[PDB]
């Protein structure tokens, strides 16, 4: 019983690259419980003066 | 590195001490261009290219 | 104030062949402000580079400065019997312009 993850099929390769960020390690549970809705996760995302 | 294998490093999302490469003056050039040694070297960087 | 120090002080001997002469100053030399300088036995010296290794007027290339930081070198690509003359240098960093003891010198 381990969910983990394996596969990451977004992008191929990058010449040019300007910008990386990445945050400090940590764990997650990623195991799928069955049952209702019990999380909510709100954003907003703005672009305006650069 | 060798010169033709110029090794680059991304300095990003730090503040950088700017009071930090002719106090040693181990180096015998801190020859700066456009920037200068000033508070203008100790100020708001887009991107830090070593 | 920046003492200089040459220090082939007679390395020369006679020489037949390339030299590599050679200045050095307690706090490092700023922005390559040396000189170097041609004193003929009997006559006045003559500027021989200025800068680090930028040449002079009706002086050959084959006189080759090579010096950064503490600023160090005067090479005698192919020696020529009438160069012979003892070569001295000279600081315009903080100083009061002031010169070297000579490096060939009989
Ligand atoms: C004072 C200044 O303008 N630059 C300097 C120099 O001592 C040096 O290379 C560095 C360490 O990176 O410390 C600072
Ligand atoms: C145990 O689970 C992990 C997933 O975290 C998996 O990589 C590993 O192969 C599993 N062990 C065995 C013996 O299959
Ligand atoms: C990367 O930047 C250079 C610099 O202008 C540009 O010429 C090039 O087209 C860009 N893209 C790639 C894939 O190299």
């Amino acid at each position: 019983k381990s969910w983990m993850e394996s596969e990451f099929r977004v992008y191929s390769s990058a010449n040019n690259c300007t910008f990386e960020y990445v945050s400090q390690p940590f764990l997650m549970d990623l195991e799928g419980k069955q049952g209702n809705f019990k999380n909510l996760r709100e954003f907003v995302f703005k672009n305006i003066d650069g | 590195a060798s010169v033709y294998a110029w090794n680059r490093k991304r300095i990003s999302n730090c503040v950088a001490d700017y009071s930090v490469l002719y106090n040693s003056a181990s180096f015998s050039t801190f020859k700066c261009y456009g920037v200068s040694p000033t508070k203008l070297n100790d100020l708001c960087f887009t991107n830090v290219y070593a | 104030e920046i003492v200089l120090t040459q220090s082939p002080g007679t390395l020369s001997l006679s020489p037949g062949e390339r030299a590599t002469l050679s200045c050095r100053a307690s706090q490092s030399v700023s922005g390559s402000y040396l000189a170097w300088y041609q004193q003929k036995p009997g006559q006045a010296p003559s500027l021989l580079i200025y800068g680090a290794s930028s040449r002079a007027t009706g002086i050959p290339d084959r006189f080759s400065g090579s010096g950064s930081g503490t600023d160090f070198t005067l090479t005698i690509s192919r020696l020529e019997p009438e160069d012979f003359a003892v070569y001295y240098c000279q600081q315009y960093v903080n100083s009061p312009r002031t010169f070297g003891q000579g490096t060939k010198l009989e």
